[PDB]
């Protein structure tokens, strides 16, 4: 019963930026924590960032550290996403998962997902 | 929340149904004081409390009437007479951080044992010696808060748990908080067997206009007896007395001389039960 | 670092068959495991969180099971809407959140 | 806030409370009975604090208030309970105002001199902030009229078990400046369902000074012999530990005593200190050689 | 024992203690300061426990 | 698949000698493993089923230990008819009995 819909899909350049957003509407936005997942054309899953019910405490994954900063705004439920010096190995789906809990880094797992917005790092026309 | 900072919440003008409570399985710990949990459903209470707080896996057993330990003594007391029903489950999944959850707090130094249901949130420097505090921490200067060191790698033994504790207040005022019990019609001037409330018995309810009840339910006797109830759902002040009581003295000669009785039920008018009076 | 395996590749039963799906973990994870079934065509979902409890809103036909090391998922039936990819993923590690690879089932 | 200091600086008199504050204390039915209670109640011919002239000091809340008032024109308007009164702690408010009883637990401002100004009443400065508001209640709507004494009303607060109970009662008297001597019998107005904590307590008024004054009086546990007549009503009371012979008719469980000796209670002498000796021997019992050893 | 046994099959070091109260002149006694000793006034001792 | 792994490979000693034989695995078993005596000559037999559990009809010299992923085998004399080969079984895994090398004792 809840809905998240993303945006900021679409074709940049090596080493440029692009901005996320992700809407939420079928729940409470203000005390769930939320995750980004990242999935490969021809991989699995692989998880990326995530943030508290607050902007607290914030965690990166490895391979993504220093060039992502996910945002918050508790007001009108929407979470944010910048990626900054994007590399062709970043041309993923991106989903726009919840947490069960109120933290990052717990046992709680990824409940409810959304429907991914397709982002490309290639010179074409 | 903390323990030192328990929440509580008022729970009032209620069709209480702890059936599905009582069926549910993600609870560890289900110990009821006074009260069998299947019986809840009949049961009216005047108004229920609900404490809610989290506290370590050890010191579930320190919740209960007559109870000594650091959270017993300095953060949450139990009253001796305590009845309800105590909940606890374990919060791995909810309550616990990698890092180390650090937003638990409890209290370790105080001045004196609390006494029963009271909070306590000054948060002063606690003065283990001489030498003031004067605000500053210390020597002699302890703070009397610690932080829980809540983690999924840590011991079952040790796992943060959360603890709701249900309390139940009977007193002679009209309850609110009842089970999911039909009223039927009221049928008066025979004998019968009614339950006002969970006020169980059974007599005659005869309509009786013994005094005003301004704000009175009940009316006693010498023993506890309830001779006067008022109704629940209309606004009467109906009467009870219990049915015939006697005895059954039996009259007869000798057996050796023949074979016949004549029974005597004495303080009864039996128009009601040769007969005689 | 943790890494989470999965023992099947390809899968392939039919609409009254049951086969069963299971994920290995190099080190010691506790109960604390999830599966989803990501339909390739939109988003993924859940359906077992933690070792054996089943989240509200799928069918109870699906079960789970291990603990430590070992862990096994199964599907009473595979009915005709069940076609898709699964995935198990830990949450005990200090690398947060390791997916294992996917499992194609397509039933035939 | 406001400062008036044109106030002559006069002691507290004092009055006899003589056979006054006797409530009910319970909600169940009794006719034709003597019942022995122990409750918080209001010693017999105990010492009354008496105020004026405006006259309303900050006073302590022990275990409960005797409030008893005679006016003319019902200057004091509510009152209010609380531990700081400066928004660092919650504070109880009531004020029955010229339009209804107003009931309010939030944490207020409150300056100084918390007041009302007023024939109609205009000044509204008895606080000045409001936060963090919990609880409110509103009476049914009545209005009552702003212009020796009359009528005599009496009012009863406690707080115990998180609940503030309020009782009340309003009869006349011919009195002016003498407290009547006879029995009332107070019935319970309201129970708010609270848990505050109050240690101090003040008393609102609503320029132009009136005459007018109320009287103070303190609670503490003490065992009651009441009577009930045949309709249920409070007619005579026993402090039961006043003097010898209210002991005896608490013994007899009656109100008249008949000619001769009676056994009472028992007279027991009280320790007044406590002695310890022990051998002063200052050596530790062995403890680390049983527990720090290496093999057992 | 070895070091690679399971958690119920590990050695363990136990340590029992007994108390004997008796009508005999108590010997160990615990960390309690002494007062000083007043005649003639009702009062409560504690002597030797 | 799980890999079942032998530490020694040849060992001698005396009549009235004491010698231990170990095995391990790469993965945790929870204390399912077996130990099996396999004569050359003749059919193998059964010394400890499970970690530490000593089957009915061979001396009590025999003990075993060891759970999770270390398990270890001794003799307590090594007695004239005690010279064979000793086995290590796994029975927890998807890879049905997956058995360890073989162990030789020659004792001189
Ligand atoms: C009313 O009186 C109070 C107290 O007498 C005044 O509050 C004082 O305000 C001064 C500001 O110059 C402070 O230095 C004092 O510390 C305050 N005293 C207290 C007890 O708070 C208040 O200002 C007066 N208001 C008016 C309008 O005269
Ligand atoms: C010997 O025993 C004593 C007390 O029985 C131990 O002393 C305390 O040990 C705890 C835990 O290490 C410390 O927190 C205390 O500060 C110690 N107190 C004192 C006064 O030393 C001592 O640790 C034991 N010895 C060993 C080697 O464990
Ligand atoms: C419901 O209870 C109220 C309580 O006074 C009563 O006034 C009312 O008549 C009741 N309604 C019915 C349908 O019994
Ligand atoms: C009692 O019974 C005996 C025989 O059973 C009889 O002989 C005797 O007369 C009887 N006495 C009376 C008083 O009935
Ligand atoms: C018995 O009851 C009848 C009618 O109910 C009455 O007339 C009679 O007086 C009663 N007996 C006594 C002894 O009161
Ligand atoms: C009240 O106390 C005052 C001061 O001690 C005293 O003068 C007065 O007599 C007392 N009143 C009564 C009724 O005891
Ligand atoms: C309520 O209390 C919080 C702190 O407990 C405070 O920050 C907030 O300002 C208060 N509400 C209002 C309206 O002032
Ligand atoms: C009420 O507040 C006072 C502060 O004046 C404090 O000393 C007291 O302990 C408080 N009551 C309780 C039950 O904590
Ligand atoms: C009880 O009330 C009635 C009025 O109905 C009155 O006549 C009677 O005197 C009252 N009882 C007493 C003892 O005053």
């Amino acid at each position: 019963e809840v809905q998240l819909v993303e945006s900021g899909g679409g074709l940049v350049q090596p080493g440029r930026s692009l901005r996320l957003s992700c809407a939420a509407s079928g729940f409470t936005f203000d005390d769930y924590a939320m995750h980004w997942v990242r999935q490969a054309p021809g991989k699995g899953l692989e998880w990326v960032s995530g943030i508290s019910w607050n902007s607290d405490s914030i965690d990166y994954a490895d391979s993504v550290k220093g060039r992502f900063t996910i945002s918050r705004d508790n007001a009108k439920n929407s979470l944010y996403l910048q990626m900054n010096s994007l590399r062709a190995e970043d041309t993923a789906l991106y989903y726009c998962a919840k947490d069960r809990g109120y933290e990052i880094l717990t046992p709680a797992s990824f409940d409810y997902w959304g429907q991914g917005t397709l982002v490309t790092v290639s010179s074409a026309s | 929340a903390s323990v030192y900072a328990w929440n509580r919440k008022r729970i009032s003008n209620c069709v209480a149904d702890y059936s599905v409570l009582y069926n549910s399985a993600s609870f560890s710990t289900f110990k009821c004081y006074g009260v069998s949990p299947t019986k809840l459903n009949d049961l009216c209470f005047t108004n229920v409390y609900a404490d809610s707080f989290v506290i370590r896996g050890d010191e579930v057993r320190q919740i209960a009437p007559g109870q000594t330990g650091k959270i017993a003594d300095y953060n949450y007391k139990l009253p001796d007479d305590f009845t309800g029903c105590v909940i606890a489950w374990n919060s791995n999944n909810l309550d616990s951080k990698v890092g180390g959850n650090y937003n638990y707090l409890y209290r370790l130094f105080r001045k004196s044992n609390l006494k029963p249901f009271e909070r306590d949130i000054s948060t002063e420097i606690y003065q283990a010696g001489s030498t003031p505090c004067n605000g500053v921490e210390g020597f002699n200067c302890y703070f009397p808060l610690q932080s829980y060191g809540f983690q999924p790698t840590n011991g079952v033994g040790y796992q943060p748990y959360r603890v709701v504790v249900l309390s139940f207040e009977l007193l002679h005022a009209p309850a609110t908080v009842c089970g999911p019990k039909k009223s039927t019609n009221l049928v008066k001037n025979k004998c019968v067997n009614f339950n006002f409330n969970g006020l169980t018995g059974t007599g005659v309810l005869t309509e009786s206009n013994k005094k005003f009840l301004p704000f009175q339910q009940f009316g006693r006797d010498i023993a506890d007896t309830t001779d006067a109830v008022r109704d629940p759902q209309t606004l009467e002040i109906l009467d009870i007395t219990p049915c015939s009581f006697g005895g059954v003295s039996v009259i007869t000669p000798g057996t050796n001389t023949s074979n016949q009785v004549a029974v005597l039920y004495q303080d009864v008018n039996c128009t009601e039960v040769n007969v005689f009076q | 670092d943790i890494q989470m395996t999965q023992s099947p590749s390809s899968l392939s039963a039919s609409v009254g068959d049951r086969v069963t799906i299971t994920c290995r973990a190099s080190q010691s994870i506790s109960s604390y495991l999830n599966w989803f079934q990501h339909k390739p065509g939109k988003a993924p979902k859940l359906l077992i969180y933690g070792a054996s409890s089943l989240q509200s809103g799928v069918p109870s036909r699906f079960s789970g099971s291990g603990s430590g090391t070992d862990f096994t998922l199964t599907i009473s039936s595979l009915q005709p809407e069940d076609f898709a990819t699964y995935y198990c993923q830990q949450s005990y590690s200090t690398p947060p959140y390791t997916f294992g690879q996917g499992t194609k089932l397509e039933i035939k | 806030c406001v400062n008036l200091t044109t106030r002559t600086q006069l002691p507290p008199a004092y009055t006899n409370s003589f056979t006054r504050g006797v409530y009910y204390p319970d909600k169940v039915f009794r006719s034709s009975v003597l019942h022995s209670t122990q409750d918080l109640f209001l010693p017999f011919f105990s010492n009354v604090t008496w105020f004026h002239r405006f006259d309303n000091p900050v006073l302590p809340f022990n275990d409960g208030v005797y409030f008893a008032s005679t006016e003319k024109s019902n200057i004091i308007r509510g009152w209010i309970f609380g531990t700081t009164l400066d928004s660092k702690t919650q504070s109880l408010l009531i004020v029955n105002n010229a339009t209804n009883v107003v009931i309010k637990v939030c944490e207020f401002q409150f300056c100084n001199d918390p007041f009302l100004g007023v024939w109609m009443e205009s000044e509204f400065r008895v606080y000045s902030s409001a936060n963090n508001c919990t609880f409110e209640y509103v009476s049914q709507p009545f209005l009552m009229d702003l212009e020796n004494f009359k009528n005599l009303r009496e009012f009863v607060f406690k707080n115990i078990d998180g609940y503030f109970k309020i009782y009340s009662k309003h009869t006349p008297i011919n009195l002016v400046r003498d407290l009547p001597q006879g029995f009332s019998a107070l019935e319970p107005l309201v129970d708010l369902p609270i848990g505050i904590n109050i240690t101090r307590f003040q008393t609102l008024l609503a320029w132009t000074a009136g005459a007018a004054a109320y009287y103070v009086g303190y609670l503490q546990p003490r065992t009651f012999l009441l009577k009930y007549n045949e309709n249920g009503t409070i007619t005579d009371a026993v402090d039961c530990a006043l003097d010898p012979l209210s002991e005896t008719k608490c013994t007899l469980k009656s109100f008249t005593v008949e000619k001769g000796i009676y056994q009472t209670s028992n007279f027991r002498v009280q320790p007044t200190e406590s002695i310890v000796r022990f051998p002063n021997i200052t050596n530790l019992c062995p403890f680390g050689e049983v527990f720090n050893a290496t093999r057992f």
